[PDB]
């Protein structure tokens, strides 16, 4: 992981680790949530800490925080790959992948498909039954 | 309501 | 053709 990304994830961690001791406590997390309009109980805060606290000592340290942030970054990079794929297929940018668009891009990607093959692919994905693949449908097929 | 850390981080960046 | 290849193909392109 790049040191630029570490410094970035450190700035994020510092929003929770409000005193820079290197740990996020339930008390700190309580202040965070209160600052955003909630008023959590000790139990609720222990639950939230436990989402990230890998060694179960009841606090989150920066290595545990960074493990979580790196997993989320891989999720966001996957999501961005699928979003870019949708833009490439949606040649005219109207939010729908048509059969014509699917066939034309597949040709460019080294896969020559016939009409019936393309139509079967659209039916597999076309949850709402309108004959085209919108972004929501695409995500469902691609995840 | 039962928020995840991701939303929390987003809102913290704002304020 | 599965959609997973189409993602892989796109990545190479
Ligand atoms: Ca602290
Ligand atoms: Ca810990
Ligand atoms: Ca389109
Ligand atoms: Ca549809």
């Amino acid at each position: 992981l790049t040191e630029e990304q570490i410094a970035e994830f450190k700035e994020a961690f510092s929003l929770f680790d409000k005193d820079g001791d290197g740990t996020i406590t339930t008390k700190e997390l309580g202040t965070v949530m209160r600052s955003l309009g909630q008023n959590p109980t000790e139990a609720e805060l222990q639950d939230m800490i436990n989402e990230v606290d890998a060694d179960g000592n009841g606090t989150i340290d920066f290595p545990e925080f960074l493990t979580m942030m790196a997993r989320k970054m891989k999720d966001t990079d996957s999501e961005e790959e699928i979003r870019e794929a949708f833009r490439v297929f949606d040649k005219d940018g109207n939010g729908y992948i048509s059969a014509a668009e699917l066939r034309h891009v597949m040709t460019n990607l080294g896969e020559k498909l016939t009409d019936e093959e393309v139509d079967e692919m659209i039916r597999e994905a076309d949850i709402d039954g309108d004959g085209q693949v919108n972004y929501e449908e695409f995500v469902q097929m691609m995840t | 309501k039962h928020p995840k850390f991701e939303e929390i981080l987003t809102r913290l960046r704002l304020q």
